[PDB]
């Protein structure tokens, strides 16, 4: 199951 | 015993325009259960177990829309990346990230991960607070910065401790027949006469599972290291693993020498010597 | 960057006997970065049909990645690992020993 979030460098 | 699950990325830009490779795996403990590679043409979210094939298509389906907005995660990074240490858009640069959490015998929740390298040597890190970041050089202040402000580690804390541990109880029961049985290594030992004054004792471990083993050798049972040569744990691509430990010892000295295996499935550490 | 060399292992999945069908494999492990030309020998020469496991990588952040095809052992045939990589002056050819 993925992180559902995206967090950009 | 303890089980992780844990996913594995690799973006490698190609120069100038040209896609950059992204590749995403999962696995739990030494179980790979997932995969998309972009070298392979993939669109979805692949199975690569049983109990992971009989999840629905809404499972499905939204697994291969996260995988797909982690490669646009990633191919942002990259681009973000040449800009913080000034570099070329002709240069092949690789990003690499691993997250995911460990459960005890009970269950229950150990330690959280989410972490990156770039170009092969850290980059970022989630403390194992969960709370705060490790950065490794300038560029990546910038980036810590920017997510303590954000509260980054707040959210992901949440998937790490809730989520992730949430469906690796989930995977772990539904795969209970494959995931929760240990191979205990099978051992056994070779002699081969170098010359008249030496000989090679070589210590074998075969078909176990999990990866984690330990082989060591002693001599009249003190730690023995020099005279020794030790390979790295192997897959025989079945699925298990493999690993062996050689001494050179003096002929005639064979009996001095004990090799030692330390597995989880083995009821009992082993001692095996030449004779 | 940061260049590793890779470590490699020629080997088979199961303990070789003449005449019984097996598996030949060759893990690399321990390079960066991760592109990499892996080839199984027969004889010297290449062989053509061969799978390898999905790239990933180890504590160190160095990656590992396993090549393997099927074959039937004799005792006349040979074998081997070719691996070529940024940090090679020239491929390196690891030979096949069924007691390694």
């Amino acid at each position: 199951y993925l992180q559902p979030r995206t967090f950009l460098l | 015993g303890s089980h992780s699950m844990r996913y594995f990325f690799t973006s490698v830009s190609r120069p100038g325009r040209g896609e950059p490779r992204f590749i995403a795996v999962g696995y739990v403990d030494d179980t790979q259960f997932v995969r998309f590679d972009s070298d392979a043409a993939s669109q979805r979210m692949e199975p690569r177990a049983p109990w992971i094939e009989q999840e629905g298509p809404e499972y499905w389906d939204g697994e291969t829309r996260k995988v797909k907005a982690h490669s646009q995660t990633h191919r942002v990074d990259l681009g973000t990346l040449r800009g913080y240490y000034n570099q070329s858009e002709a240069g092949s640069h690789t990003v690499q990230r691993m997250y995911g959490c460990d459960v005890g015998s009970d269950w229950r929740f150990l330690r959280g991960y989410h972490q990156y390298a770039y170009d092969g040597k850290d980059y970022i890190a989630l403390k194992e607070d969960l709370r705060s970041w490790t950065a490794a050089d300038m560029a990546a202040q910038t980036t810590k910065h920017k997510w303590e402000a954000a509260h980054v580690a707040e959210q992901l804390r949440a998937y790490l401790e809730g989520t992730c541990v949430e469906w690796l109880r989930r995977y772990l029961e539904n795969g209970k027949e494959t995931l929760q049985r240990t191979d205990a290594p099978k051992t056994h030992m070779t002699h081969h006469a170098v010359s008249d004054h030496e000989a090679t004792l070589r210590c074998w471990a075969l078909s176990f599972y999990p990866a984690e083993i330990t082989l060591t050798w002693q001599r009249d049972g003190e730690d023995q290291t020099q005279d020794t040569e030790l390979v790295e744990t192997r897959p025989a691509g079945d699925g298990t693993f493999q690993k062996w430990a050689a001494v050179v010892v003096p002929s005639g000295q064979e009996q001095r020498y004990t090799c030692h295996v330390q597995h989880e499935g083995l009821p009992k550490p082993l001692t095996l010597r030449w004779e | 960057m940061i260049q590793r060399t890779p470590k490699i292992q020629v080997y088979s999945r199961h303990p070789a006997e003449n005449g019984k069908s097996n598996f030949l494999n060759c893990y690399v492990s321990g390079f960066h970065p991760s592109d990499i030309e892996v080839d199984l020998l027969k004889n010297g020469e290449r062989i053509e049909k061969v799978e390898h496991s999905d790239l990933s990588f180890s504590k160190d952040w160095s990656f590992y990645l396993l090549y393997y095809t099927e074959f039937t052992p004799t005792e006349k045939d040979e074998y081997a690992c070719r691996v070529n990589h940024v940090t090679l002056s020239q491929p390196k050819i690891v030979k096949w020993d069924r007691d390694m």
